């Protein structure tokens, strides 16, 4: 009949918590060509094999939209960005006023440009006139088209990214330290929040490839058996609705224009790398996608959508937001697309959609310092697999109308860690049994 | 203006295309005899049209970089003729000239000496109270002469026209020489000659008034 | 299967309209597209303009200010026009049937072709000489036979004196005689005058009489001269 606390150690309890992940990737060699910007310097090698433990009985509520493993990874991502920036050459002294004109071809528009100006050289006193080629999205008139600047020179500062490093995104681990652990979603039909029947721990993630990417999402997972529709709020037309496909469609996106390197030095040491003369055609970039498997995969998406809402539904094309929300940019090889997305949302014959590059950008809406992305010698190809959507709505319960857009970087993260949650374990319980101790 | 290209007889000749590309190009090429219609050897890049032989052929551009050449085998004397090519391509715009001619000549061509013939003045010239020797040189080869007029040893110089040498269907050369006199100076010397020189060789035909 | 025949005056007076027209015998007019180059002397030869099926004309910027091409519909003939003409205008005029490809080098929807036009079929060609200087009649005179070389062969000819402009057709027997025959460049002469001989090489078995007479014809002086050869 008397009862005595006893005190137990390592019980299996835990609560919601946020705490600071770290890096984890595995032991890639890259020998020739090193030094991407997500491996960075020195990233924590992953375990040989990672234990993943179901946790039998475990009924635990998600929520991927108040997840911090997201704001983390777009915090880490924005400071690795800068990171690699730093040491890079700073292209200040190229704001000179630049002399354009057209780039020869057939009479039927012209966005590249030849655009001759001076520049500093390697000594302070001598000046150098140089020419390099240029895309329209990167300048505009000063005065008039006789000569023109760098977008970017009014608003902001630009830099070059280093020639070494990549852009490619490959697979990041994200690790929780000890005294602490990683749940993931193991149900199949998962929504984005709620109780998760089926759950497993683990200490560190999946390999996530951080795919920057606008309106359709590439290279991510797909979601088992039926396609996923995920919101935060379904009601709320201001909150973005990420889709999940089952079966992926495939993009192929080519800059078909030879073009070249120009080293042209700015200064002791200081190499700004300017677009040569294009060899060869003039043909701007574009990318395909099968009539017949976007038809299908948009059909499934509507009868999946009509789940909530239930009644016509649209898709239009993007009518709001800067040049880099409303098409569907990305990176493909070095150089930054551009694609015009109307002809998939107006609702083998492969639909093409026309591709701008731009070589000057401001990723995650970045107000001050510019990148340059660095012409990439000879002709560009790529082949992805698009594994989602970033849709939106006009915001009634007549029609329903749909746009693509990418309003926050941050929904391309949560379309991976959807399935993660952090918690921090609490192994001290006291409970009572029929037990004292020496008096 | 013109561009001089030389080639041994049954000898395989290629031709410069000038002014070559910048992209994808579908040239032309062009052979020209002088004062008789052109005759286009090839269309788009490799082919030709039908009636032209298997000899003549030009360079397709599967792969950017290659140089428009027209490429004659067994090189025989009627090849010879000026070639145009005209240039169309992708960055250019619309090409109005055709290209710089390239006059191709066939050398090691066989020599033949001057068959002259020398015409004393027409009976119906002297009664229109003028007269005109008329020293007629045809089938030589190479078509380069020197024509000298003679009053019995004493040379002329003078009312002496002659037209340089023109190729003939026989692909030898023809030239004629004209010498104006009035009939009083025709019947005042005891004959007239005409001296063609072709190469060493001179080949002289004399006339005399009857 | 497609002929060609170019027709013209041959002399035009400076700062007047040059015509000249081209008769097609093989197909109709407005099935393929006609084009007119010219071969002005000690010059490469020189596109001056096309006109399309759609009679849709097209002229080289150096001379789009003084050209015009037409094409008649009734007579299988295209005509050119050139106004205020000068000594440089001077040139072997030919008309041709042209042909449009495309040569297609990306995508169709984006652009990236380009068209291209190659003259197939030719015809023979017009000479058409620009000069303030009147048009002036040949004057035949027969060259006799010498009675020439070893026997068979014996040589005779017609002499064609002082005429302009170039040129001169000549034929031996209203053309029934072809062999032996040899008519040879002109001369112009110091006076401003052309003058070219013809002659024919015959067996000396064969004179005579076999009546031998050379038939000269100068389309711009509109003279035809008959005349016969005899020792
Ligand atoms: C997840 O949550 C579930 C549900 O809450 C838990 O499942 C329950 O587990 C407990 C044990 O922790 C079970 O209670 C025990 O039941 C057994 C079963 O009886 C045996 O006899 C029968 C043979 O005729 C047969 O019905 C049984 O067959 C099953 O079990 C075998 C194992 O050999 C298995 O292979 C099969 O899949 C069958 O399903 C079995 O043979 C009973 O024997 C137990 O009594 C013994 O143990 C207790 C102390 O543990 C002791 O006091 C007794 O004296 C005796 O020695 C005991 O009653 C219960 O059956 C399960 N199901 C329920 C409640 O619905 C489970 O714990 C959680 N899983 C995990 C992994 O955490
Ligand atoms: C994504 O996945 C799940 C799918 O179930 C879903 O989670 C929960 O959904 C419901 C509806 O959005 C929320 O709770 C309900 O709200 C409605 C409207 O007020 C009520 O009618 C519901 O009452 C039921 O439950 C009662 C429980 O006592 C019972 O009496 C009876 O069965 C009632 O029918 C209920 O309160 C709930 O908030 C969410 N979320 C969570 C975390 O549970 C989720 O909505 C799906 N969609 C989205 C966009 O996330
Ligand atoms: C979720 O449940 C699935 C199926 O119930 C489990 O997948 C198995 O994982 C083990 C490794 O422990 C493999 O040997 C099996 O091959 C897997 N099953 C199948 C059907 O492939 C797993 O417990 C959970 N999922 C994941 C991704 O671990
Ligand atoms: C803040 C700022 O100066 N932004 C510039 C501006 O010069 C320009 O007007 C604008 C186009 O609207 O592009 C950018
Ligand atoms: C990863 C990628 O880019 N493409 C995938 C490929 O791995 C896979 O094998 C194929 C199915 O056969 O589907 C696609
Ligand atoms: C470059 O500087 C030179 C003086 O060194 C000047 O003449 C020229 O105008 C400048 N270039 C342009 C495009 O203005
Ligand atoms: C530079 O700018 C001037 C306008 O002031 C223009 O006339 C000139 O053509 C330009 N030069 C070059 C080489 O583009
Ligand atoms: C969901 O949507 C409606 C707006 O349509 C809003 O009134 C409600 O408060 C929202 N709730 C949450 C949790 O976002």
């Amino acid at each position: 009949e008397n009862l005595w606390v006893t005190v137990y150690y390592g019980v299996p309890v835990w609560k919601d918590a946020e705490t600071t992940l770290f890096c984890a990737s595995d032991a890639k060699a890259y020998d020739t060509e090193k030094r991407n910007v997500w491996a960075t310097h020195c990233c924590v090698p992953t375990d040989p094999n990672p234990q993943e433990i179901v946790l039998e009985n475990v009924t635990e509520n998600f929520n991927m939209w108040k997840n911090n493993m997201v704001e983390q990874m777009h915090t880490d991502i924005i400071s690795l960005w800068d990171q690699s920036l730093k040491p890079c050459v700073k292209l200040t002294p190229l704001c000179v006023t630049l002399n354009c004109t057209d780039v020869n071809a057939t009479n039927n528009t012209e966005e590249i440009k030849n655009c001759s100006f001076n520049i500093t050289t390697e000594l302070r006193d001598k000046k150098k006139k140089v020419y390099a080629l240029f895309y329209k999205l990167d300048v505009v008139p000063i005065d008039d088209n006789n000569s023109y600047r760098l977008i970017n020179c009014n608003t902001s500062a630009i830099t070059q990214a280093c020639p070494k490093v990549s852009f490619e995104p490959i697979p990041i681990h994200y690790c929780a330290p000890a005294g602490f652990a990683i749940l993931k979603c193991n149900d199949k039909k998962f929504n984005g929040t709620g109780p998760c029947k089926n759950v497993s721990t683990v200490q560190c993630t999946h390999g996530i490839k951080p795919v920057v990417s606008t309106q359709l999402l590439l290279n991510g997972s797909l979601a088992e058996e039926e396609i996923i529709i995920r919101s935060e709020n379904i009601t709320n037309n201001a909150k973005t609705i990420i889709v999940q496909l089952n079966e992926s469609v495939e993009i192929n996106c080519t800059r078909p224009n030879n073009n070249t390197r120009k080293s042209i030095r700015i200064g002791p040491g200081q190499w700004f790398y300017a677009t040569g003369d294009i060899i060869g055609d003039i043909r701007q970039a574009h990318c395909n996608i099968s009539r017949t498997k976007w038809n299908k995969t948009l059909q499934q998406v509507a009868k999946k959508l009509r789940e909530h809402f239930n009644k016509t539904i649209i898709f239009n094309p993007s009518s709001g937001g800067d040049l880099e929300i409303t098409t569907h940019s990305f990176n493909c090889g070095g150089e930054f697309f551009y694609c015009n997305t109307s002809e998939l949302f107006n609702s083998n014959n492969t639909i093409t959609l026309p591709c701008r590059i731009k070589q000057i950008i401001n990723m995650w809406q970045r107000v001050g310092q510019a990148m340059y992305a660095p012409p990439i010698e000879g002709k560009i190809r790529c082949t992805s697999n698009i594994t989602g959507l970033l849709l939106t709505r006009d915001g009634n319960n007549n029609t329903e109308t749909f746009r693509p857009g990418g309003g926050d970087m941050r929904d391309n993260w949560r379309s991976e860690l959807y399935k993660y949650k952090v918690v921090k374990i609490e192994p001290l319980g006291v409970a009572p049994t029929r037990c004292k101790r020496r008096v | 203006y013109v561009s001089p290209l030389s080639v041994a007889l049954g000898e395989t000749a290629r031709i410069s295309c000038g002014r070559q590309a910048l992209g994808s190009r579908a040239v032309q090429w062009y052979q020209h005899k002088p004062g008789q219609a052109p005759i286009l050897l090839i269309y788009n890049n490799q082919d030709r049209p039908s009636g032209i032989p298997e000899r003549f052929s030009g360079t397709p551009d599967i792969n950017f970089g290659t140089t428009a050449t027209l490429t004659i085998s067994g090189v025989e004397v009627g090849d010879e003729a000026d070639y145009y090519c005209h240039m169309w391509d992708s960055r250019s715009g619309f090409s109005w000239s055709f290209g710089g001619a390239t006059r191709l000549t066939v050398l090691s061509q066989p020599k033949a000496a001057p068959s002259v013939t020398l015409f004393p003045p027409s009976s119906e010239e002297l009664q229109a109270n003028k007269a005109t020797l008329v020293c007629l040189i045809s089938d030589f080869y190479p078509g380069a002469v020197t024509v000298a007029w003679k009053a019995d040893s004493s040379p002329v110089k003078a009312g002496v026209e002659t037209t340089t040498p023109s190729k003939q269907s026989n692909n030898k050369y023809a030239a004629s020489s004209y010498l104006s006199l009035t009939p009083e100076q025709w019947k005042s010397h005891k004959s007239y000659s005409c001296q063609v020189t072709h190469e060493g060789s001179t080949v002289e035909k004399t006339v005399a008034p009857t | 299967q497609v002929q060609l025949q170019e027709s013209g005056p041959g002399l035009v007076r400076p700062s007047e309209t040059l015509s000249v027209t081209c008769i097609v015998s093989g197909g109709s007019i407005s099935n393929y597209y006609w084009t007119w180059i010219r071969q002005s002397p000690g010059k490469g030869l020189e596109w001056i303009g096309y006109i399309s099926d759609r009679e849709t004309t097209t002229y080289n910027p150096s001379l789009n200010s003084r050209a015009v091409i037409s094409r008649d519909t009734s007579k299988n003939q295209l005509s050119l026009q050139l106004r205020s003409v000068t000594t440089a205008d001077t040139a072997i005029y030919f008309c041709a049937t042209a042909r449009r490809g495309q040569r297609i080098y990306g995508v169709v929807s984006f652009g990236e072709f380009f068209y291209y036009y190659y003259m197939d079929v030719w015809g023979k060609g017009t000479a058409v000489t620009v000069s303030s200087a009147s048009t002036k009649g040949p004057s035949v005179f027969p060259l006799a036979p010498s009675s020439s070389t070893s026997g068979g062969t014996a040589a005779l000819g017609c002499l064609v004196k002082d005429y302009f402009p170039e040129p001169v057709t000549v034929s031996w027997n209203s053309g029934a005689l072809t062999s032996g025959v040899h008519t040879f460049p002109a001369v112009l002469q110091s006076s401003g005058l052309y003058s070219l001989s013809s002659v024919v090489t015959v067996p000396s078995s064969s004179l005579g009489t076999q009546t031998y007479i050379c038939n000269v014809n100068h389309k711009p002086s509109n003279t035809k001269v008959d005349k016969k050869v005899e020792p």
